[PDB]
């Protein structure tokens, strides 16, 4: 998953 | 090829790798065309409304409810077409991670990683656990039950949230207990991200359009790294965060990043996590491993008739490297732990797959994401399997030219613009  | 035959959407099923299944979600589902890639992987091309039953429409909340970074478009991946060049483009990127060293090592990793047989509620019988499974329908219209590592499935409601998604146990944690579980990654490659080239730029919430666009290669091995440490059941619980105090954005929000993440990301990220807390890990997944010996060990008896005990048996010594002893015991070597759990986790990292792509990509996970694109991959006159965007002997070539959306303009459509709005 990515964050930002 | 990691793909032997390029499937076309519209291929007849057959009811051995290109055929209607279930998954077993504990809910009721009308069947879905799936194509089977390689031994253990399965791609379906449909929006993902099954895995989570809350999740079982593609309808967007309220109209300011949800996070800056995210796309919805209920209309995607509904037709035809769409499923055709989404299979396509998955298949492409398998063969780009594919033709690195790199991605050989972590593909042939993910497809030994079966996950472990922990149904039996009985010690001395090793057993399948279902829903590490999905049913396929047969040419006679019966189901049967088929083990699998790893499932490309479409976005669900956000169309760029893509992540690993699993089936959980009652009172197992199958991806942090050592056994693993089937990983259900939900990615389009369809879209892509845009950043910047400047760190200071790309690290600030305020500044940057998006000059350069990630390579899916990149984005797809990013959920394929988490599939790994899922698969070995040695993913960092996510209640295990690094308390940002690198990025004044981030701080002053008090945002938190998983370990998971940052060893993911791998680089200058994965130091973030302290000495302490890292031994702490290595050593608690050290005793999950050292259970499954054990559990292999008291198992006499298997359970069905799809595969022997000792195959069985031979699977996962394979899978953990166990030491079979004289006396055809199995245990857990040290060094070989050691070995496995550092290829896993320091080998395989997207800062690495980064040097072998030889592409331009963020300098760190800790970042703000500038924009989407939507793309597409298929045509080998934009995107191939050795060369992604950055088309040898071309004026893409070089500079990373074919990344960058300002000179490679005809291949990226900019969708959002996330800067300003975090
Ligand atoms: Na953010
Ligand atoms: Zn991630």
């Amino acid at each position: 998953r990515r964050f930002c | 090829p990691f793909v032997n035959k390029q499937f076309n959407y519209k291929d007849p099923v057959n009811g051995v790798d290109i055929a209607y299944i279930k998954i077993p979600n504990a809910g009721q589902m009308q069947p879905v065309k799936a194509f089977k890639i390689h031994n253990k992987i399965w791609v379906i091309p449909e929006r993902d409304t099954f895995t989570n039953p809350e999740e079982g429409d593609l309808n967007p909340p309220p109209e300011a409810k949800q996070v800056p970074v995210s796309y919805y478009d209920s209309t995607y991946l509904s037709t035809d077409n769409e499923k055709d060049n989404y299979l396509k483009g998955v298949t492409k990127l398998f063969e780009r991670i594919y033709s690195t060293d790199l991605g050989r090592m972590l593909l042939t990793s993910i497809v030994r990683g079966i996950p472990f047989w922990g149904g039996s509620t009985i010690d001395t019988e090793l057993k399948v656990i279902d829903t590490n499974c999905i049913n396929v329908i047969q040419p006679d219209g019966s189901y049967r039950s088929e083990e699998l590592n790893l499932v490309i499935i479409g976005p669900s409601a956000d169309i760029i949230q893509f992540e690993c998604k699993s089936f959980g146990h009652e009172v197992l944690n199958l991806t942090r207990n050592g056994y693993g579980s089937t990983q259900y990654i939900r990615f389009s490659p369809d879209f892509t991200f845009g950043f910047e080239e400047s760190l200071e730029v790309d690290t600030n919430p305020l500044l940057g359009a998006g000059k350069f666009a990630t390579d899916p290669a990149v984005t797809l091995a990013h959920e394929l790294i988490h599939a790994g440490h899922r698969l070995y059941g040695i993913a960092i619980n996510p209640n295990r965060v690094f308390k940002v105090n690198t990025n004044a954005y981030y701080e002053m929000s008090g945002l938190e990043v998983s370990f998971e993440e940052l060893r993911t990301f791998g680089g200058h990220d994965a130091k973030f996590i302290d000495s302490l807390q890292e031994n702490e890990f290595r050593l608690y997944y050290y005793n999950k491993f050292k259970d499954i010996a054990s559990t292999l060990n008291k198992a006499k008896s298997i359970v069905g008739t799809t595969a022997s005990l000792q195959y069985m048996k031979n699977v996962f010594k394979e899978k953990y490297l166990l030491s079979e002893d004289t006396s055809g015991k199995f245990s857990v070597d040290k060094l070989k732990f050691d070995k496995l759990y550092k290829m896993l986790t320091e080998i395989y990292t997207e800062d690495n797959f980064v040097k072998f792509f030889k592409v331009l990509n963020r300098k760190t996970y800790l970042n703000f994401d500038k924009a989407v694109f939507k793309i597409n991959i298929v045509p080998k006159v934009n995107y191939t399997i050795y060369d992604g965007f950055n088309l040898r002997n071309t004026n893409l070539a070089a500079n990373f030219n074919g990344q960058n959306t300002e000179i490679n303009n005809m291949n990226f459509t900019k969708l959002k613009n996330f800067t300003g709005l975090f």
